């Protein structure tokens, strides 16, 4: 018996930080899951760099899931849970988990910090071209 | 029960009608009418067919016309009245009973029924009556009336000497049927037709519910 | 000149033998052939042979062969016939018969008078008399009544009849019939045609038919026909709500009709005015066995119903009909056994709202089904029977078609927590007996004191400039009363701007229960940092109340990191700030001091 | 096996034009239909939104707008057998922020922030001192 | 030497003659008389006549004179006897009889060895067989059960007896009696004596008696003396409210038994405990129309009942004792009068979720409140009165003493959609009528397509412990029903999780409603990133579902990488360190001496 | 059916017992006795009252005490079994029929009764047996009682022959009545009286209520 395996969420999306879970409602009896990653839509490999900090991975016999704690920028991509069913030698996979992990800073907060970053970036120009300018003629 | 049939039963005439009566013989030989007056020996009226006999009176002739035989009188009288039968070598008829009928206004039978007895039907058989009292015209059609079949055989009639005073007749037909049979249906009747009525009276009773 | 004499009668018996001699003269007996005939009544004329005076030849009939000896004597010109072993069907007339002439012998025209034999004349079997009663109720001037008594299974033909009544009284008006004989015995028959009035009006139930025979005398009694009328008694009976048995539960009705009287009745069961014949069973009709008056007959009959069919309220009806008059009983499930005076009457309790506002637990007995309202009384009697003063105002026009008072009566805070019984009696003169209603809380439910918690709008809900929905959860009361009731500044919202949901079990936790406020706030008033309290009152609480305050800008999103960032920036922009101010006085410094 | 390579994202802004594919792979002539289905194990029928257009049964959602997020599934079917069902495209919707300069990125901003902090305090302390001394050696 | 010799025997026929022939020697003929005398079985000895040789002088007897004549031949010393017109009552054997001396022809001491004459035939009637069965069943110890069989009208006497089982088995144990004539025919009789056990366990039901005889072979089943056995109780039956008016207020009471195969049982009536004899009439017993089964019987007994003592309630309890047992039923009660009704009725429309998830509109009457289930019926009628197909289903024996029944019918959605009115009728025996309720579909409504708003626990309130509590408002649907789920990793949660209230109105916005759905979190798994899914289904909706989500983060719109996260704690640094190198700067530059 | 009646119908005696027979005749002249052997003729042992005839033995003597004459056997041979008829002129007596009886235990007959069967009270008359079987002693009255009214005449009894083995009897009596008759009693009860009962049985039944 080796029923398809089927994964929950499609894409999460949350601020950098919070912790992450990914379920794979497995076939319980047919073998020990593992979890793929892949930045794109191209090619896989094992992600066995989970950290035991963050990424633990855990099976509660009819579900297997995958956390990860500190979610950072370069935990980008897509999650899949490969599993070796042992009635042949063929392995299903669940299909993706897209995972983007958003900010802080609010859009009104970013376009304000931009305005005023630009302002303070013209300020700066202007001050290196009017000192680096106003000794030459002064020491004429 | 012979090959002589005497179809004239009965006769209610009276004094200076024509009396007709008919003898169909189904054998060759010569039929002869003889008159039995009530007490007296019979008498030889009608010999040969059509030959009258001795002191015989003209108003009697005979005819034949092949194998039936009348013999009708043409002047119904006081000594006319009796017992005629038909004679045919060996054989003779049953017989015909000419008796006088006083003419009177016609009269409607009151038609009566009467269902067997509880106990009459408990011991043997059961009777079923159908009087008609006080009936002009002494020829009545009584056919009796077992759900819509008409019998044959078993009925049996019977009619009264005529009343000196109100000149008429009562008539009653006994029907005599098993038990083992009679039980077999509930709707009797007895079809009376006489001159004295439109239609033929109905009375008719159901067995059981009374 | 020709002429037969015949011997005289004899009188015979059966077993013995008779002998008949027939003399000629005026002619040559030798010379004609001599014939004998007898006659019987009702029958045919039978020629028992013929006899040759020359030579002695005969020949007797084949019916008559061996019981008939033809003897003659030249000499004498006599002939002589002999006929043993007579029975009783040998009665007859014996006449002897000569041809009119010679050569036809079947031509008889002399005859001779005739020696009339009677063979056991007398009647020996006894005749059974069977009684004969009209079988057809003629209705076509019936005015009078035909009764006949049967004679049968009598021997020969010897019949008197004879009609007369319980009084000895003879009956003039007897017809009776001609004897017929059926299977070797007769039978006949006698008729008698009654008044209508006398047989009516008659104490006499039979009469008395005399038949005369020679074997023996014998007296049937013929019943009167035709009885008087009475009405049919007609009787409906039904099962009460025990009567039921069987997996398809049913029970019976019986119409049980008596006094129908002539031999008749019908009787039809009808469900719901409909004619139904399936389950019905009605008893054969019997007579009533009673010791006077006229015969009555009884009838019963079944019907056999459903209780899902007896329970739903359908009308079942018995039909007869008797004599042509129809009759009808309804019976069903009907009860209306109470009185429809001011029966419903309610004792509302006071509910915690009413204690928390009008600081007073007061009683409400609110009588209802009032139709008048001059003699209703309406007292409140406690546990001991004590009363107290309560106080009356009666609801006009029809609120409900009925009118309705209102009897009420304040009783201390303590009494009610104590839980006493408490009786409000309601009398009125229409009410045989004054109805009694009660009401009391003693209880052991805990008191588990509530949590208010007070959610802000969602952000979703704001973006749309529309309105703000404000949640008040109150989560955790052991008791199910809870009071809600909002604060803008300092005065309470009108209580047509919130919304409270009622108590409803909490599935975390039995036994305790939770409820929800919603206030709708409209975007700008919640925009411009007003504030918003919820003042929830509870029986656990510390002093009976509590009060959240939500307003606009309390606390919300967390995110420590986020924070972290945002001061970092704050830093970050505020250095920059002190940097280039630094450099502007440094520079003006330092071109003051060139110049 | 087109399925699993389908993107688990759509990107797209209010008010903008959202294409979908069907990448399959069957024999040019199947009934390809686009539904819009639910989170998981869900109990309620998907929402047919039509066949392909044509090319390749592609889907093209016009003037996006906040209800249009969801899962969008097609379920390519050949003649009469079972149909094989996409996994899904979640559409994502959000305005996209304009910005004043010419946008040079974020960090890019910061960087270029400390590197004329630097640049401006050097300028500012070596032509200062330097003609300070000048007039104090000229005088 | 005196010795008498006669013929040999002879067989005759009805009607013939015989002669035989008798003839003497030892002894002068002349001198002695010699006498016939016959002898038939079962009768005394008759004397036929005595004849005188010398001169041929006889005399024969009264009863045989005319049939009988007597010759003898002196010189042949033989005497002979002619009998004429045989019978069957004349087949005898006949004997010549002389004295002993010539004085006395009475004293006979020479007889002849006798000439048997049988006469076959004369009737010929077979015989008629008739079932005998025991009368009285005997109270002593009988271990067997005495059965008979009967023929009668048999004219001769030739019967064999038989008996034989249903099996063909022949009976052993048969008595056979002697026969016996009466008027003119033999009748005999058969017993057998069977086993008690084989008759009450054998599965013959009767025996068969064969019976020959030479008019032919006949069979008759003898039925077993057993009957059925199971009549024992009774039903009672009152008259309604309408029903006493026999006079001034007074009926009769009617009590039926039946389902009584043995006869013997005894009728009575009782009120209160006495034994009531007054105003009963008991009728006969009479039998069922059973086509075929058991002969049970049924009766009906009457008592004449006031209604006095009806309206004080006084009993009355109709028993019979049948078969040792004593059955038992009293008639009372004014149809189950009030104060005992407590039934709860919910009439449960179908929601638009049912109808487009399982495709089927059916209507629910829920029934609670039950005290019993035996009689309970629920119908659901349409608007026109057409009764709608119903299937009640009780089960669920709750805790609290009562039953819970359901009533479910299957309806067209087009007849529900049209505004229909469908009514359930509760109808039970504790009920004084039936319980109605009524539903149907406010056609008259818009849609107005709801907006679903899920909101956090609270901002630091509950999620200080544990147990936090998730709210999924949905504000604003028109058409009144709604339906929200709740999931949490892809699957469906539980119903007994989460309570979603009814859809209350709303404060100031009519025509429009709202709902709730609070979910309990146990806060360990709050602040641990999980995520819930609130999936609201409505109606008016464009998609007719809907969801939404909350975990325990609100919202970003940034790539994450898009915000300079990666350098901003170098700029603070650097433009902290280089203000520093500014301020130490300005004063450098202030502090020159420039002359 | 003549004036000369003989008491003993049958003797059920053993051999070496002492057969005694009455005969009583009304009428004046001789009486002698014949005994008729199965199947021989007659043979006459006494003549004249009291004297014997040629051969016969000494054994076999007859008294006459006015009109009763009485023929006693004072020893029972093979021989002497047979049927005894007494005659007086041309006259003839019922005879007396003397057969042996193997003695055996006294033993109790199972009384019983049957009532009139449905079928046969339907059509005709009725018949009301009554069994006594397994008897030792063959003399018993059974007498019949309806509604305590002791029947005479409508009575008929019938005895089979002694079984070989158990040499027990067994009698039947069958009481014939009318239908007509036969419902005005429903109490019909048949005393029978034997030497094993101490008092005589009394097997009834009630008709109706069985
Ligand atoms: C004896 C019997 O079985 N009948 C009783 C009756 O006596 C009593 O009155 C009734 C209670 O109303 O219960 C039943
Ligand atoms: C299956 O994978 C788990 C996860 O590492 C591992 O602990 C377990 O040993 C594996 N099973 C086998 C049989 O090696
Ligand atoms: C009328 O009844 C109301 C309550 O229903 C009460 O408040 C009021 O006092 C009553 N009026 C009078 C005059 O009693
Ligand atoms: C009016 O309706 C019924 C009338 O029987 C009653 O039960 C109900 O309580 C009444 N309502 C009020 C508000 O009095
Ligand atoms: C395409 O498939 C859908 C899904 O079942 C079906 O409803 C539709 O009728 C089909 N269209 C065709 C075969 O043209
Ligand atoms: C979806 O949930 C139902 C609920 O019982 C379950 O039976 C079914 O197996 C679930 N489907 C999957 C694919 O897990
Ligand atoms: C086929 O390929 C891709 C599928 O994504 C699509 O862009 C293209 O337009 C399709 N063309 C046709 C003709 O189907
Ligand atoms: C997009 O159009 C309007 C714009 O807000 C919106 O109300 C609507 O629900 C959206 N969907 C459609 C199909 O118009
Ligand atoms: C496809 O399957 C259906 C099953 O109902 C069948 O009727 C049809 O014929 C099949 N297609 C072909 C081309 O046979
Ligand atoms: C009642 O429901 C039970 C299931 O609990 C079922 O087995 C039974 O068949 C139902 N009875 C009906 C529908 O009459
Ligand atoms: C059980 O009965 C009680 C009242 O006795 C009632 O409140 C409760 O609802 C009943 N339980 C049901 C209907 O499940």
């Amino acid at each position: 018996a080796c029923s398809r395996i089927w994964q929950s969420p499609r894409f999460i999306a949350r601020k950098r930080g919070f912790t992450v879970k990914m379920h794979c409602y497995m076939n319980s009896a047919s073998g020990n899951v593992s979890w793929l990653w892949k930045q794109e839509m191209d090619e896989n490999p094992q992600q066995l760099k989970l950290e035991k900090g963050r990424m633990e991975e855990s099976q509660n016999e009819s579900l297997a899931t995958l956390t990860i704690q500190g979610i950072r920028f370069e935990d980008n991509g897509i999650y899949f849970c490969q599993q070796k069913c042992n009635n042949t030698s063929e392995v299903y996979q669940g299909c993706g988990t897209e995972l983007r992990v958003m900010g802080f800073s609010t859009l009104a907060q970013l376009k304000q910090r931009n305005t005023l970053k630009d302002g303070i970036i013209m300020i700066q120009t202007l001050l290196i071209i009017l000192f680096i300018i106003v000794p030459i003629f002064l020491l004429l | 029960e012979i090959v002589l049939t005497q179809s004239p039963g009965t006769l209610s005439l009276s004094p200076g009608e024509t009396a007709i009566i008919s003898c169909r013989t189904s054998q060759y030989g010569s039929l002869a009418w003889y008159q039995q007056r009530p007490g007296q020996a019979p008498r030889l009226v009608i010999y040969s067919g059509s030959t009258r006999a001795a002191g015989i009176p003209d108003r009697f002739s005979g005819s034949r016309w092949g194998p039936d035989y009348n013999l009708t009188i043409s002047n119904l009288e006081s000594g006319d009245f009796g017992v005629y039968y038909c004679q045919q070598y060996e054989f003779f008829g049953q017989g015909t009973k000419v008796q006088v009928d006083i003419k009177r206004t016609v009269a409607a039978p009151s038609v009566f029924i009467f269902p067997p007895s509880d106990e009459q039907l408990k011991s043997g058989t059961a009777s079923v009556v159908c009087l008609l009292n006080n009936f002009y015209p002494r020829e009545a059609k009584v056919q009796w009336k077992v759900d819509n079949a008409l019998q044959s055989g078993n009925s049996q009639e019977s009619v009264t000497e005529q009343d000196s005073k109100d000149s008429t007749y009562s008539l009653s037909s006994t029907l005599t049927l098993s038990k083992a049979d009679y039980e077999k249906h509930k709707v009797y009747a007895c079809e009376v037709t006489h001159q004295g009525l439109s239609s033929p009276v109905t009375k008719s009773f159901n067995r059981g519910e009374c | 000149q020709v002429q037969l004499v015949q011997s005289g009668g004899q009188m015979k018996k059966p077993g013995e033998s008779m002998r008949i001699s027939c003399r000629a003269s005026g002619y040559e007996f030798i010379d004609c052939t001599l014939n004998w005939i007898r006659l019987a009544p009702g029958k045919r004329p039978e020629w028992m042979g013929w006899l040759k005076p020359r030579g002695g030849a005969v020949n007797y009939a084949r019916p008559l062969q061996g019981r008939v000896t033809m003897t003659r004597d030249v000499y004498s010109d006599t002939a002589f016939l002999e006929l043993r072993s007579l029975t009783v069907d040998d009665t007859a007339v014996y006449f002897c018969t000569r041809g009119k002439n010679c050569d036809y012998n079947w031509d008889f025209e002399h005859w001779g008078r005739g020696t009339p034999v009677i063979v056991s004349s007398g009647s020996a079997s006894a005749p059974t008399l069977f009684p004969l009663v009209s079988c057809e109720n003629s209705p076509s001037d019936t005015s009078s009544v035909a009764v006949g008594c049967l004679a049968q299974d009598f021997l020969p033909d010897s019949i008197t009849f004879s009609w007369k009544y319980k009084n000895n009284s003879d009956i003039s008006s007897t017809r009776g019939f001609p004897s017929v004989l059926r299977g070797g015995k007769y039978a006949a028959t006698s008729q008698v045609l009654l008044p209508s009035k006398d047989v009516m009006q008659g104490t006499d139930e039979h009469v008395v038919c005399k038949v005369q025979h020679p074997n023996g005398n014998k007296e049937k009694n013929v019943p009167l026909p035709v009885i008087a009328e009475l009405p049919p008694k007609v009787s409906v009976f039904v099962p009460p709500r025990d009567g039921f048995f069987g997996n398809p539960r049913k029970s019976k009705l019986i119409c049980q009709a008596t006094g129908f009287s002539p031999r008749q009745i019908q009787v039809s069961w009808l469900r719901e005015g409909k004619q139904v014949g399936s389950g019905v069973t009605t008893d054969q009709v019997q007579a009533e066995a009673k010791e006077s008056g006229p015969t009555t007959y009884k009838v019963t009959s079944t019907l056999t119903i459903k209780e899902s069919d007896w329970l739903g309220q359908s009308m079942f009806t018995c039909r007869v009909d008797h004599r042509g008059l129809t009759f009808q009983q309804n019976a069903s499930s009907m009860c209306v056994p109470d009185q429809d005076t001011a029966i419903r009457v309610f004792a509302i309790p006071p509910s915690f709202a009413s204690i928390f506002l009008t600081k007073s637990t007061k009683l409400t007995c609110l009588v209802t089904d009032l139709t008048t309202y001059d003699s209703v009384t309406i007292s409140w009697t406690r546990q001991n029977g004590e009363a107290v003063k309560t106080h009356t105002n009666i609801s006009e026009s029809h609120p409900n078609a009925t009118f309705s008072a209102v009897g009420e009566a304040s009783i201390c805070e303590d009494d009610w927590n104590s839980g006493e019984r408490f009786t409000c009696t309601v009398t009125h003169t229409d009410l045989p007996s004054p109805l009694k209603q009660t009401i009391s809380r003693p209880k052991g439910v805990a008191l588990h004191r509530p949590d208010v918690y007070l959610l802000p709008p969602a952000r979703e809900q704001l973006n749309l400039r529309e309105s703000a929905t404000i949640t008040c959860l109150v989560t955790g009361f052991s008791p199910a009363d809870v009071f809600v009731q909002w604060m803008q500044r300092g005065q309470p919202l009108s209580p047509e701007k919130y919304v409270t949901s009622a108590p409803m079990p909490e599935p975390q936790a039995p036994g305790r229960y939770f409820a929800h406020s919603i206030l709708t706030v409209s975007e700008e008033e919640w925009n411009t940092g007003e504030t918003y309290t919820c003042v929830v009152a509870h029986e656990a609480l510390p002093n009976r109340v509590t009060e959240r305050t939500v307003d606009k800008s309390t606390e919300g999103e967390v995110s420590a990191d986020e924070e972290g960032f945002e001061n970092l920036w704050a830093t970050a922009s505020t250095f920059i700030v002190l940097f280039l101010l630094s450099l502007f006085y440094s520079t003006t410094v330092t071109l003051f001091k060139v110049k | 096996l087109w399925m699993h390579k389908v993107p688990a994202s759509l990107m797209v802004s209010l008010g903008e034009d959202a294409h979908f594919q069907c990448p399959h792979n069957s024999s040019n002539n199947a009934n390809v239909t686009w539904w819009r289905v639910l989170h998981g194990n869900y109990t309620w029928p998907p929402e047919f939104l039509g066949p392909g257009e044509d090319p390749n049964g592609t889907l093209i959602i016009q003037n996006v707008n906040k209800s249009h997020g969801g899962i969008y599934v097609c379920r390519v079917q050949e003649g009469n057998e079972s149909y094989q069902q996409s996994c899904g495209t979640y559409l994502r919707v959000r305005q996209p922020p304009p910005r004043p300069f010419l946008d040079m990125g974020e960090g890019t901003k910061n960087r270029i922030i400390t590197a004329e902090g630097i640049i401006l305090l050097f300028c500012a302390v070596v032509p200062g001192t330097l003609l300070l001394f000048r007039k104090r050696w000229q005088n």
